[PDB]
RNA sequence: CCGCGAUGGUAGUGUGGGGUCUCCCCAUGCGAGAGUAGG
RNA sequence: GUUUAUUAAAAACACAGCACUGUGCAAACACGAAAGUGGACGUAUACGGUGUGACGCCUGCCCGGUGCCGGAAGGUUAAUUGAUGGGGUUAGCGCAAGCGAAGCUCUUGAUCGAAGCCCCGGUAAACGGCGGCCUAAGGUAGCGAAAUUCCUUGUCGGGUAAGUUCCGACCUGCACGAAUGGCGUAAUGAUGGCCAGGCUGUCUCCACCCGAGACUCAGUGAAAUUGAACUCGCUGUGAAGAUGCAGUGUACCCGCGGCAAGACGGAAAGACCCCGUGAACCUUUACUAUAGCUUGACACUGAACAUGUUCUAACGUUGACCCGUAAUCCGGGUUGCGGACAGUGUCUGGUGGGUAGUUUGACUGGGGCGGUCUCCUCCUAAAGAGUAACGGAGGAGCACGAAGGUUGGCUAAUCCGGAGGUUAGUGCAAUGGCAUAAGCCAGCUUGACUGCGAGCGUGACGGCGCGAGCAGGUGCGAAAGCAGGUCAUAGUGAUCCGGUGGUUCUGAAUGGAAGGGCCAUC
RNA sequence: GUAACGGGGCUAAACCAUGCACCGAAGCUGCGGCAGCGACGCGUUGUUGGGUAGGGGAGCGUUCUGUAAGCCUG
RNA sequence: AGGACCGAACCGACUAAUGUUGAAAAAUUAGCGGAUGACUUGUGGCUGGGGGUGAAAGGCCAAUCAAACCGGGAGAUAGCUGGUUCUCCCCGAAAGCUAUUUAGGUAGCGCCUCGUGAAUUCAUCUCCGGGGGUAGAGCACUGUUUCGGCAAAACCCGAUGCAAACUGCGAAUACCGGAGAAUGUUAUCACGGGAGACACACGGCGGGUGCUAACGUCCGUC
RNA sequence: UUUUGUAUAAUGGGUCAGCGACUUAUAUUCUGUAGCAAGGUUAACCGAAUAGGGGAGCCGAAGGGAAACCGAGUCUUAACU
RNA sequence: CCAUAGGUUAAUGAGGCGAACCGGGGGAACUGAAACAUCUAAGUACCCCGAGGAAAAGAAAUCAACCGAGAUUCCCCCAG
């Protein structure tokens, strides 16, 4: 009665802490906001966080939840 | 073409366009061709 | 004898500046529908053949 | 900005080596969680 | 009687007898593109086909299924015929847009139309079937642990000291049964089973003897096999059962007669088993064809009214007679009979394992049977991604013009206004999300927009995904802003072929058109 | 068929601890030689050279044609 | 009289032994059946291969039969098996993924080789920036569990454990990015010529399955 | 030889001698090499001619677009940041 | 009935064989499509008839494209 599953979906982070993104680079694909939009960040509908400026990923934790951030610091 | 058995490339792939028997009878002259012409003056005749 | 071009390949296929290959897209036929137009737009220019690909299709249009 | 916590020990573990090898031990490096003093 | 020449002689085949069924004679039927020939120089007391199998007593019920036979009202239905509508072209009419006669042409398909099928009956010595409320009907007579009985060496009786076999019974017939005959049956049988008398080297248990080989001498003189051999035992080892490796034991070199435990001995590229998108032949309500059979239309094919028959002149004659002619062929003639029928050609519907070509998946702890095959969620999965098993658990093949967009407003479960704080909710699985709520309500709406797209993710590829921003045009809001469907992740199908709408494309002399392309879509 | 140290044998020739010696490979070093690759002195220095499928490079020999009415050969 | 009886010739072929590189590619020996008949036999004739003939065994049709023999299409096709011949030098795999009427075949990619081009391109270590939810742990949550207390035995509280599909915690490692040195025959990437390979095996570590059985089976990694 | 793996008790060979398996034609692409070079080269055929003639053709020097068409651009779109 | 069929004789011709090529009448399958039926193999193999030194074809009810060509046959291109 088992014997199915689904494709694997290849989520997780795609670039991490410091490295440097061209505006529009992927960041991190998931299911639902277990990470933040910060600044220079879009959300897609995907709930994918993209880059809206060319530098460098930034995860932070802040807000009176905890909540993980990933914010594109301007070079 | 064969790809074991998978639909091949040439056949999952759309047909697309037609062919124009016009494009078949009509050339392109380079400047360079304009010299090449017995006593200057250039048209389908003397390109001939 | 001269090689014979796979005339189904030609209807296909068409050789471009630098000795590529011009394709129109899979998945605009029909059941269009359902379809997103964002999807459809992006089906709508034709494609090159990528690197796996090209070994085949040079093979199938030795006239190209 | 976003309401705990040492020290010590213990667990685990990278590399190398070993045993009585379902599990451990030794050398070296990393070293929790819980709890305790305390804040 | 017959049979598998060469592993089967039988219970198999045949058989006289029985029954059903076809067949009116140019018989049915068979061989044959045909002419003809067999059937038969026969004629229903005959001939073909089918089943059963002397004889005796018999042969029950079911016609729903499949076949066959009969019916012929109604439905459906071929070729054929071409009503009607729609289009192309262009003489004209128009200042232009367009409109548009005739002709030609592309398309549409009214009407006509037989058999078949549906339909209504019949038929079981047609193929078949013969119950635990249900059926077409529920197995009669006879027989029964059987050439049938799994359980089973059933049970009881007989025979034996002892009998899974045998004989007689019982009936609980796994799963008998009435012409793919039931039950009996004298005689018959190189037939199967069982028992007894006689008989014996079949045996207890072998002994001796006579001959032919075997053995020795002379003469002649093969064979299969064979990588090479200086070719022992044992215990281990080891592609897992060792002459050949390790360790060890034993062993002077070489014949001859004997025996077969081993050389996984010789012989034959395993017949079992699986595999190959191998083969053959066989089957059928597998697919596609097709000979044959059958239907109608037109032709050969005509004449008088009926919307009936009659006629003779085509055509037939396997009636008679005459001639070629010394001829049961053939032809011609005369005549009778039949007669536009029959029959044949082309076309056409039906039927068609009679015949032909083929198909009939893969995974798989062998194959088969079962299960599975695409997509989504979790775990296995070793804290990036990915990661297998016929591993462990669940879901999808949609829904929604609001359940979408935006602005404003609102906050749950549960327990007893309060407590509590999401323990609820999400359109639907599971996981990760969601109060700024993505949960929930109302108003106004159509951004569930069109063209594009920096850049990025994920794929062998085909592809799939995320996306600021730009142009056009829009909704909501006061505006900032937000909106290119929905909390996200399933809700899917390449290409070909074709359909529909659109179109600054193409248009095989030219103008058109057809067809094609492109865009949208099925 | 001993047959559960490879055997002999062993009371250490067993086991534990500590130490120093030695044996031991186609490993390393020494001496001689050949070749590949990397810079060019056309100098010598660094380094490399186990291989199935398979890829790359360079050769040997055989018959025949030219060179050859030449050359070798009773 | 008789598909009557006993029994030679004649026609058969039930049993046994022998023979099985035979005396013989089916016989010999001892027995056996029919023997006036649906008998047997000589000579000649006729039937032809999807065809014949068959008292029916798929029997027989010249030692050949579920489609004769001979020649031809013909070198059918063979994703299968076998075999593939002189020398030296350099490099050197794979037994994986994806798809497949696919599974012992094949295709793209991965890995090999040759060529060309190009960056401090790549690797090791150190330091720096990162995300983790595994090991371990824990029990607030989702389940499970025992004892005591309390009490509508629920609930609640204290105490004790357990979890792949539990997480109010959480390593080592691994992975991504940055910087720096040293070392390494560019070890890297791209494009192009030529492949092979897609049966893996055992051992270690982490696991599923199996009995923490298998020289078992299925993954990860060395 | 085949294999994960063979002394294998898996395959093949009794031995010797002789023969016995990647070829040939045409097309196409890449490499090397030679010629000529924005050009290169001819086919059939003619020619007693390996010459010479023969440039019909073919490839290249331009692409983009389904196409009309435009052209160092072009397509896309009403139009491109 | 005329006749015609038929009969006899005479003259002339035919007949049979042969390797390929040639025209015509018939006409497979294996195979390929990674199965297979359309399709392929192929109007091939094969059978049959007829001819000639060659055969067949041949003097436009042909092409072309508004310019023109000028019977048939064969070769190279066009062009995979
Ligand atoms: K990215
Ligand atoms: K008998
Ligand atoms: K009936
Ligand atoms: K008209
Ligand atoms: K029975
Ligand atoms: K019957
Ligand atoms: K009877
Ligand atoms: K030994
Ligand atoms: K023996
Ligand atoms: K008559
Ligand atoms: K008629
Ligand atoms: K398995
Ligand atoms: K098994
Ligand atoms: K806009
Ligand atoms: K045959
Ligand atoms: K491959
Ligand atoms: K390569
Ligand atoms: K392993
Ligand atoms: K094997
Ligand atoms: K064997
Ligand atoms: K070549
Ligand atoms: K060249
Ligand atoms: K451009
Ligand atoms: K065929
Ligand atoms: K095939
Ligand atoms: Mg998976
Ligand atoms: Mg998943
Ligand atoms: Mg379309
Ligand atoms: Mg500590
Ligand atoms: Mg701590
Ligand atoms: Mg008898
Ligand atoms: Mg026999
Ligand atoms: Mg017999
Ligand atoms: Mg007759
Ligand atoms: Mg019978
Ligand atoms: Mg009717
Ligand atoms: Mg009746
Ligand atoms: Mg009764
Ligand atoms: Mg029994
Ligand atoms: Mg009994
Ligand atoms: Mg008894
Ligand atoms: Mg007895
Ligand atoms: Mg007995
Ligand atoms: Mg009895
Ligand atoms: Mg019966
Ligand atoms: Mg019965
Ligand atoms: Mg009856
Ligand atoms: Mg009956
Ligand atoms: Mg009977
Ligand atoms: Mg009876
Ligand atoms: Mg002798
Ligand atoms: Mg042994
Ligand atoms: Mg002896
Ligand atoms: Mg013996
Ligand atoms: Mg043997
Ligand atoms: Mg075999
Ligand atoms: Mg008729
Ligand atoms: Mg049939
Ligand atoms: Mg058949
Ligand atoms: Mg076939
Ligand atoms: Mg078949
Ligand atoms: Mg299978
Ligand atoms: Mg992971
Ligand atoms: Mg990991
Ligand atoms: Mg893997
Ligand atoms: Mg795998
Ligand atoms: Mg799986
Ligand atoms: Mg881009
Ligand atoms: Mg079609
Ligand atoms: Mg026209
Ligand atoms: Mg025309
Ligand atoms: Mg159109
Ligand atoms: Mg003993
Ligand atoms: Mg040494
Ligand atoms: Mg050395
Ligand atoms: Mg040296
Ligand atoms: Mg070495
Ligand atoms: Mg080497
Ligand atoms: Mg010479
Ligand atoms: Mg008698
Ligand atoms: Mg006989
Ligand atoms: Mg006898
Ligand atoms: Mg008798
Ligand atoms: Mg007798
Ligand atoms: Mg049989
Ligand atoms: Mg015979
Ligand atoms: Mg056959
Ligand atoms: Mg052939
Ligand atoms: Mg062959
Ligand atoms: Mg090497
Ligand atoms: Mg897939
Ligand atoms: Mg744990
Ligand atoms: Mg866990
Ligand atoms: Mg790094
Ligand atoms: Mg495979
Ligand atoms: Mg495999
Ligand atoms: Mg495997
Ligand atoms: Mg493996
Ligand atoms: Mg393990
Ligand atoms: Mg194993
Ligand atoms: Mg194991
Ligand atoms: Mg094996
Ligand atoms: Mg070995
Ligand atoms: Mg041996
Ligand atoms: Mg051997
Ligand atoms: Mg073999
Ligand atoms: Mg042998
Ligand atoms: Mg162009
Ligand atoms: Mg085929
Ligand atoms: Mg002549
Ligand atoms: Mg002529
Ligand atoms: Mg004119």
């Amino acid at each position: 009665r088992n014997g199915r599953d689904s494709e694997a979906k290849r989520l997780g982070v795609k670039r991490f802490g410091g490295e440097s993104v061209l505006a529009g680079s992927i960041i991190v694909r998931q299911r639902g906001t277990k990470f933040h939009a910060g600044a220079n960040v879009g959300c897609g509908r995907d709930h994918t966080l993209f880059a809206k400026a060319d530098g460098k990923v930034k995860f932070e934790v802040k807000g009176p939840k905890n909540r993980k951030f990933i914010s594109i610091e301007a070079e | 073409g064969f790809e074991g058995g998978q639909m091949p490339l040439y056949r999952r792939l759309p047909k697309f366009g037609f062919t124009s028997r016009k494009a078949a009878i009509t050339a392109e002259i380079r400047l360079s061709d304009l010299a090449k012409v017995e006593g200057g003056v250039v048209d389908l005749n003397t390109l001939k | 004898p001269k090689i014979k071009t796979v005339r189904g390949a030609a209807k296909r296929f068409k050789k471009t500046g630098k000795g590529g290959f011009k394709h129109k897209h899979a998945n605009l036929r029909h059941i269009l529908t359902k379809k997103a137009t964002k999807r459809k737009r992006h089906l709508r220019p034709k494609a090159m053949v990528s690197k796996g690909d090209l070994g085949l299709v040079i093979a199938c249009l030795p006239y190209a």
